């Protein structure tokens, strides 16, 4: 896939005690049009893990479809092993890296997030197949945009609750919204704790346009 | 499309009488922004040998999963754990295998050999390498590696005794061209993490660089 | 970017978005493209904003030195025939349509478009990147003898249409209304804007 | 990078410098551009590090195989031959490999001249690398085929000098060996900072 | 280069990093970003390196020309407009970006002006490498009519985002304080990065150089 | 560029090249030889692309050797030229073709002496006298002057010689000397080399 | 690139109460050395030098530009120039041919003539100033240069400290660089007096 | 080309315009862009001809294959699957978006875009290049709860909108109405297509 | 390529030059001179592109000949030398650039025998011995082995003459004849040819 038709932008993604949280934006851009306005960028893998996607949504589609049948296919044999969210990761990153050996990517960056054994897991997979994990993540126009924010956050307080998790990231999703001229007032916000994975949305983010006034 | 990206990052090794020292920088980064502060660039291959990665991280992950499994299966038909010079040797015909559509690594091994000394071997990404005394590879190695030749190799001094690298030493100056070089290359910075090879094992030591 | 001005029994309405763009990036997310050239006459800029600020400073320029040498207000026409000669004169090397709009008492409310050295007049017209997506719109919703209430009306549809669907255009809405009485300035806020069909 | 050889009265000499560059980086100054394929058998390296090295270590690789096979030892003429044919097999695929094959078989002393095109000469005294233009003077003007050993050493080790003093890709130390009936001598490993010094003064 | 200004209530702070590198090398750990034009008018300047210390010296000589003759205090907008006029001339080619901030009769003003020639008038902005991670901070924490210490944090919070986030960026944070009364040059305001403190060293002798000649001449 | 001539007389062919193998700018071989012998009665000159040439001749020169070990019999110089046509026009459109330019020349038992021009297109030639290499250029109008069909070998070294003297004079490339062979019913005879 | 065409390495240091300016001495095109004596430091004052690195043809040019408005302004002015009003000089020079560019670094070294104070800056080929307190550094080899001045460089160096850490710096760093060598020339600048040292380097 | 699909309570509404372009000439006027692929599941074919055609068929095939072994009418969602594949497998040869529409008795009405190897669910759809001209309009005009009367004159009205801007689109207006009872074709024609701000 | 020599003594300065004139791959001339005489004690040696060579070297002629029309002296080599690198450095970004390359060979009264190299981009450099063209690739070592500052003129002769050996020998240019001249205290002096 060298060239990328209807694309979505920035993913989010933030650990706290005892989970991870992660949003995206519910736009399928076209160019510079904005075409599709309700899609979801966000997909739960199991229990565990969830996934989100910025780039090539026809290319996130198929990967979403390849995942979910591996989940069923383990699911089928009822033996007590599931995959964990490391083990997901790692197995994307070999999927990207692959697809790019052969000049035909996958050209999509994601953000996988999940929680087992009381840890919680935040990765990154990039087209290229160059991953890593960190305590917060933003893809796209987001590192340039939100990951300061993040960071600045966590460099006062390493550990944050579900609450503060879930603030943060709403302050991070306006500050897109204003400057990223490919985003949408409309997302949603996924969180994986112990009790498993969790879908809210559509939301939107309070904008304050005092300034036009000055 | 290009299938690759300069993720940057400095590797150092040193061979001393008894000892192998790693080390590198932790900072991993795309463009002008940094992707993460914590991705360490050393590899443990077995008990007396440490890889040290630097390039396209891509090629990086994928390589240092190569190089463990060529371990295993090494291990499974020879009924014993590979050596370091064959882990050099054997490293130079993978890199080679990709001579047309190569990997974007720079890889030092440091490690001992079979009389317990200190070796280190250096690696261009098409595989051509050989022993060498010390190594720097990666964005910074420009700057660091005429500062080893002068005070490790003791180059343009004369009336200078040539004694031993000592442990102690080798430590103080590793940690010294690494905060010169987080200071004037971009890509180096964060932290450094430096592995010791000995015959008692691999200890690991880490410390902070320059975050900006 | 898209702008749009409508002529109406008396004068003109024209408006336009707020958004400066470089890439995906958002340089200026509450920019004023509405300028005035003279006390009546203005003009909505689209394109290239270095090229329409360079030219809307020379045309008010030689237009308040015209001005001043008739001693009178200076009509609409010239005003849209001083943008075209630069326009045109230009076309190689300028990136921007500067599209006119103003009240004179010769001829009223007129609303003139001046892309690429080309002058038409227009009972209404619309520009910018944001423009190709309410054309259907703007055919069907069109009615001769609105007033400037419903003018008004009509252009904030029509831009809050374009805002949604282009990358490019966002923000604000500026809103400007000029007659013999004078210029109204207005403007509709991100939470004040009109809603369609959104999901 | 500057390698060298000639045949003369008592068998091959054969020098070569020991830098490698990366752009204008000098990455080392104490590469090993001889390979010893066997005790009668010499091989030298110049342009892509990468490739002579593996390519003269498959004819080593081979070398070997057919000792194992015959019972007899690969000859100077069948051991360029295999290389040549190895290598052009990748024609056009931008393989850098100059190298020099040199021995001493039933038929004498062997001196052949392989590149990657497939070139494959025998020769009297051949120079190959970026210095070589610069060896070749100094080696022409001093060459007698009834030199004595260690005039010949004097020569090889003046022309290598000479070439890194001018070639920006040259320097370092010279290795230098000598083939004989009875197989090759490592003759000596000097820095030609000292030696090019030596002769200013 | 992150550079950043905001209006607040009595005036205006200008902020910069001090960091000018070569490519990929630090060349300079603390390079001047923010220069005088008159008074009551300063200017930050990132791109080009050249560009923005010619323009700036040309338009505080020019301005200084102008306020000579007239006798009075320069205005902010003259500066923008000899600026930009002097920039669309060029076509792009001058690469100087700039943030230009100052108080005059009329009150506080910002502008930041592109290499083109365009401007824009704010109460905020960011320009440079590290212009997206200052820009986020001023869009989640700028308010209208801060004090002067509230704003001289904000700013100073914004630029160190860029230090921190943004390789083309880091050293000190330098800030320019603008109002009525007074201009406070704060060059090193905050010094958030430091080299570290050294294990061991090195040591030369007398004559560890070896040398071939020498001449000595006396003055 | 290298240098190939024929000369085909009433009851021989004579053939000569130039020794010089150079790598850029420098002649790294003055006494290489630019003939392959593929039967007693059959030479086959050739030049061009490093490599080609030795790898393309070496192919010929051993098919053309089993012909004969399979049937005792030599190829004729026609059936040959022919041969080597049909393998470097294969090669063509190929992947691997075979960028070199040849002479063939050879003594049939039944046909008498021939001379074969052959390009690097595969466009096969029978000739009275040929020449490859930018010294064709300023020897061809030499042969055609002096040549006639019942020239002697005498005459025909002679006539050689002219040519190879005006390359010395107008030639901005260094050949000074030249390997010379004549082919005949008594088969391939080495004459003196003809140096300068 | 045009300014690796012809090698070459500056580099300039600051003491205490002193200043330190050297460079390599080859001169060659492409990988062909020519000399090894070639001219990359210039005297343009009693206590105030300039090196130039990048093309050889500007190296010279440059030069000769410049002493010939450096002259002009000591006759007309009746003092000896500044080091600082130097280093304007030669970026109003340089900047003027901003669309054509002269291509060479220079590096400015010396002490001003009334208080004797360092001052060491470099410019780039645009005519951009750094004024630094420790060092500047151009040429082919820079980031070596860099490496070594950064970790050797120490505050407050008397005249004899200061020629060894020069010295060092820029031996080990131009010898990790294939055009760039062939020897060492180092210009040691006091109030008093000047000492200008060849050094022993490798030629090959 | 323009073309639309919307939903409705028991049904679809799909439609397009007649034009086939090569550059400036029109080599068909009269162009039926609506295909059926089973009884009651259509496609709308916008892009390449010849893609859109070859796609097309081998849809209908597999899915009436695919009918006669499962024993029972094809559902929509089925028939949007096996384009969708066919479409993001070979993306980077096939330059077509197909449209689809249709009614089944597990899920009722249902549009179905799958341009590129994507594939979305929408109350209505909107493709070719006469589509951006009419963005604004379906966003401003399209009320859930809509009759099929509506969903056909809505269909017509925006469709008439393109074809009057863009000069890809033209012709005639092809619609058909699929619900349980069957489809139902109807052709409107130049001359009594919807009249809007034309002058 | 043409190739240039100088090789400077205590007290004299040794030059050479080939005489080859080429259009393509054929010699049209085999006697020309390469160098011009700008005074009584300055000998220009130029090389390079098809009329630049003489089109400069005649413009400098001109003007350092009338330098000693208006003042009653000549210019001294290293003026001559500067001169010359000013000129072609003024053209060097214009539009007509002079890509021609230069040895400078003088004889000044008070500083002595004087040998100046000039490369296409005018870059000045004194030197003990130079040489210009592919040539000097595969003579420069030659001269680093032999030369020496106190050399005399007949040993720098032979020394010449060790370079053009290697020339015949190694080289692929055909380059048979070299002018020589030598300048000292009693002016221009015409050795006779080197000729191979
Ligand atoms: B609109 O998008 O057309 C808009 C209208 C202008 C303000 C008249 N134009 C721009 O968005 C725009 C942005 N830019 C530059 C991009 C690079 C940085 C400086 C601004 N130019 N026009
Ligand atoms: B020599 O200069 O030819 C030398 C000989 C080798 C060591 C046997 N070669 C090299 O120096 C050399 C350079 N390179 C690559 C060139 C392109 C950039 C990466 C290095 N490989 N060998
Ligand atoms: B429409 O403009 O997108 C239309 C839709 C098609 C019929 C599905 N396409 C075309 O107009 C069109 C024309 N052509 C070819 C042009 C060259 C001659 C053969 C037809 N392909 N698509």
């Amino acid at each position: 896939t060298q060239n990328p038709m209807v694309t979505g932008t920035s993913v989010l993604g933030v650990k706290f005690e005892g989970g991870v949280v992660i949003a995206a934006d519910m736009l399928g851009s076209y160019g510079s049009l904005a075409r599709f306005r309700n899609i979801s960028r966000i997909m739960r893998v199991n229990d565990s893990t969830m996934l989100g996607a910025s780039g090539d949504y026809a290319d996130f589609q198929y990967l979403k479809q390849v995942l979910g049948q591996m989940v069923i296919d383990e699911e089928l044999l009822g033996d007590g092993h599931s995959y964990s969210p490391r083990a997901i990761h790692s197995w994307l990153t070999r999927a990207m890296y692959s697809r790019r050996s052969k000049m035909n990517p996958l050209w999509n960056t994601m953000v996988i997030g999940g929680y087992a054994d009381g840890e919680s897991f935040l990765g990154y997979v990039d087209m290229l197949g160059v991953a890593y994990e960190a305590p917060s993540l933003a893809t796209g126009y987001g590192a340039y945009l939100a990951q300061p924010l993040l960071r600045e956050v966590l460099e006062k307080q390493p550990v944050l609750s579900q609450t503060e998790a879930r603030e943060l990231v709403e302050r991070c999703m306006r500050v897109l919204y204003y400057r990223d001229a490919r985003s949408y007032n409309r997302f949603q916000i996924a969180t994986v704790t112990e009790k498993g994975v969790e879908i809210e949305g559509p939301l939107s983010a309070e904008t304050n346009w005092e300034i036009a006034h000055m | 499309f290009s299938p690759y990206a300069f993720n940057g990052g400095t590797v150092l090794a040193i061979a001393g009488e008894d000892f192998s020292i790693v080390a590198s920088d932790t900072r991993l980064s795309e463009g002008f922004s940094i992707h993460t502060r914590d991705s360490p660039k050393c590899y443990k291959l077995t008990d007396k040998t440490v890889i040290g990665c630097s390039g396209f991280h891509g090629d990086c992950l994928t390589l240092t999963k190569i190089i463990e499994a060529r371990l295993k299966m090494y291990k499974h038909s020879n009924n014993k754990t590979m050596t370091t010079g064959a882990i050099a040797a054997m490293l130079s015909t993978i890199l080679y295998s990709r001579r047309f559509f190569p990997y974007y690594v720079y890889n030092i091994i440091g490690g001992l050999d079979e009389e317990g000394k200190g070796a280190v071997y250096s690696f261009d990404p098409v595989g051509s390498y050989q022993r060498d005394s010390f190594k720097a590879g990666g964005s910074a190695s420009a700057m660091l590696q005429p500062l080893l030749d002068n005070q490790v190799g003791f180059k343009n001094m004369q009336n200078v005794e040539h004694v031993p690298l000592s442990l102690d030493r080798a430590m103080r100056l590793v940690k010294d061209v690494f905060i010169s070089a987080a200071e004037r290359d971009v890509y180096t910075g964060d932290a450094l993490r430096i592995c010791i090879v000995t015959k008692e094992g691999i200890r690991e030591e880490t410390v902070p660089l320059r975050k900006d | 970017t898209t702008i749009m001005a409508v002529e109406f029994d008396g004068g003109v309405v024209v408006g336009s978005d707020s958004r400066v763009s470089a890439g995906e990036a958002v340089v200026n997310r509450a920019f004023n493209k509405l300028s005035p050239l003279h006390q009546h006459i203005y003009c909505a800029l689209s394109g290239s904003a270095a090229d329409a600020q360079a030219m809307a400073d020379m045309a008010a320029y030689q237009l308040e030195l015209h001005g001043l040498e008739l001693e009178e207000p200076p009509l609409v026409l010239a005003a849209a025939n001083v943008v075209r000669n630069i326009s045109y004169k230009y076309r190689e090397d300028l990136s921007a349509h500067l599209m006119i709009a103003g009240w004179d008492r010769r001829d009223g409310g007129q609303v003139y478009g001046t892309m690429g050295g080309m002058l038409t007049r227009q009972p209404f017209a619309i520009g910018g990147s944001g423009s190709t997506y309410i054309y259907g719109y703007v055919d069907a919703a069109y009615k001769p003898g609105m007033s400037p209430e419903e003018c008004r009306s009509f252009t904030t549809n029509a831009i809050a249409l374009a805002m949604n669907r282009d990358g490019s255009s966002g923000g604000v809405i500026h809103l400007v209304t000029i007659t013999a009485a004078g210029v109204d300035y207005q403007v509709i806020l991100g939470n004040e804007l009109p809603k369609f069909y959104d999901e | 990078t500057t390698t060298l050889a000639f045949k003369f009265q008592h068998g091959v000499i054969v020098a070569v410098d020991s830098r490698a560059t990366a752009g204008n980086y000098i990455s080392s100054s104490r590469v090993n551009k001889v390979i010893e394929i066997n005790p009668s058998l010499l091989g030298t390296m110049s342009g892509c590090a990468a490739d002579c090295q593996y390519w003269e270590r498959l004819l080593a690789k081979e070398c070997r195989l057919y000792y194992l096979r015959n019972g007899e030892r690969i000859s100077v003429s069948a051991a360029s031959k295999l290389l040549s044919n190895m290598v052009y097999q990748y024609r056009g695929m931008d393989l850098s490999m100059g190298s020099m094959i040199c021995g001493w078989d039933k038929k004498g002393p062997g001196l052949y001249y392989v590149d990657q095109n497939g070139t494959r000469l025998s020769g009297n005294m051949f120079s190959t690398g970026s210095g070589s233009t610069y060896a070749y003077g100094v080696m022409d003007s001093g060459y007698q085929p009834s030199l004595s050993p260690e005039e010949a050493y004097e020569l090889g080790r003046r022309a290598i000098t000479y070439a890194t003093h001018r070639d920006s890709y040259s320097g370092g130390i010279i290795n230098m060996y000598h083939m004989k009936e009875d197989g090759w001598v490592k003759v000596e490993s000097t820095d030609v900072n000292e030696l090019l010094h030596q002769y200013q003064e | 280069t992150t550079i950043a200004g905001l209006v607040f209530r009595d005036g205006v702070i200008l902020g910069a990093d001090t960091r000018a590198t070569n490519d990929s090398v630090v060349m300079d750990k603390n390079c001047e970003k923010i220069h005088f034009i008159a008074p009551k008018i300063y200017c930050c300047g990132a791109g080009v390196a050249a560009d923005a210390e010619m323009t700036t010296r040309m338009a505080a000589s020019n301005m200084e020309l102008h306020s000579l003759s007239t006798g009075r205090e320069p205005r902010v907008t003259t500066v923008t407009r000899l600026l930009r006029q002097t920039l669309f001339r060029y076509r792009g080619h001058v690469g100087a970006s700039l943030l230009v901030g100052g108080v005059d009769f009329s009150g506080p003003q910002l502008y930041s002006v592109h290499p083109h020639g365009s401007y824009s008038r704010l109460p905020f902005t960011a320009l440079g490498s590290g212009q997206d991670a200052a820009l986020a901070v001023l869009e989640d924490r700028f308010q209208p009519n801060m004090t002067l210490e509230a704003a001289q944090e904000l700013l100073v919070e914004a630029i160190t985002a860029g230090i921190l986030g943004d390789l083309g960026s880091g050293g000190s944070v330098d800030a320019c304080v603008i109002t009525g009364t007074g201009a406070k040059l704060l060059r090193t305001l905050s010094s958030p990065t430091k080299p570290t403190e050294r294990p061991s060293q090195y040591y030369f002798a007398p004559g560890t150089t070896a040398v071939q000649s020498q001449t000595v001449k006396p003055l | 560029m290298e240098y190939l001539i024929g000369i085909q007389g009433p009851d021989y062919v004579l053939v000569a090249s130039d020794q010089v193998a150079a790598s850029s700018i420098v002649q790294m071989k003055d006494d290489h030889d630019k003939m392959f012998k593929m039967s007693e009665k059959i030479l086959l000159l050739c030049v061009g692309e490093a490599g080609d040439t030795v790898q393309f001749a070496e192919y010929i020169q051993k098919n053309v050797q089993l012909y004969k070990m399979r049937n005792g019999y030599e190829l004729s110089p026609t059936a040959a030229a022919n041969f080597t046509r049909r393998n470097l026009a294969d090669c063509l459109r190929s992947r691997t073709p075979y960028h070199v330019n040849l002479l063939l020349a050879g003594y049939d038992e039944h046909e008498g002496p021939a001379l074969y021009y052959m390009d690097y297109l595969a466009a096969l030639a029978k000739a009275p006298f040929a020449a490859h290499g930018y010294g064709a250029f300023l020897t061809l109008s030499i042969l055609d002057r002096y040549y006639t069909p019942t020239i002697s070998r005498e005459r025909a070294v002679e006539l050689l010689r002219k040519c190879l003297e005006e390359l010395q004079k107008r030639f901005i490339l260094n050949l000074p000397t030249f390997s010379v062979r004549i082919i005949d019913k008594n088969g391939i005879h080495d004459l003196d080399n003809i140096s300068f | 690139s045009i300014m690796s065409y012809n090698g070459g390495a500056v580099m300039a240091m600051k003491g205490k109460n002193c200043v330190a300016i050297a460079a390599d001495r080859r001169f060659g095109i492409q990988a062909q050395m020519v000399t090894t004596d070639f001219q990359k430091i210039f005297p343009m004052g009693d206590r105030l030098y300039i090196g130039l690195a990048g093309l050889a043809t500007d190296v010279q040019t440059v030069a000769q530009r410049l002493k010939f408005r450096l002259n002009l302004y000591e006759l007309k002015e009746g003092r000896q120039i500044k080091p600082y009003t130097l280093m304007s000089m030669v970026a109003n020079l340089l900047y003027e041919k901003r669309f054509g560019p002269y291509y060479t670094e220079p590096v400015i070294a010396g002490l001003d003539p009334k208080t004797f104070k360092p001052f060491i800056c470099s410019l780039d080929l645009i005519g951009c100033p750094m004024v630094t307190d420790d060092f500047v550094v151009s040429g082919t080899c820079s980031e070596q240069m860099y490496g070594m001045c950064e970790s050797l460089w120490e505050p407050n160096m008397d005249p004899e400290h200061l020629f060894e850490t020069i010295s060092q710096a820029m031996l080990n760093a131009v010898d990790r660089d294939a055009v760039s060598g062939m020897g060492v020339i180092v210009h040691i600048i006091e109030k008093d007096k000047i000492t200008t040292r060849t050094l022993k380097a490798r030629m090959d």
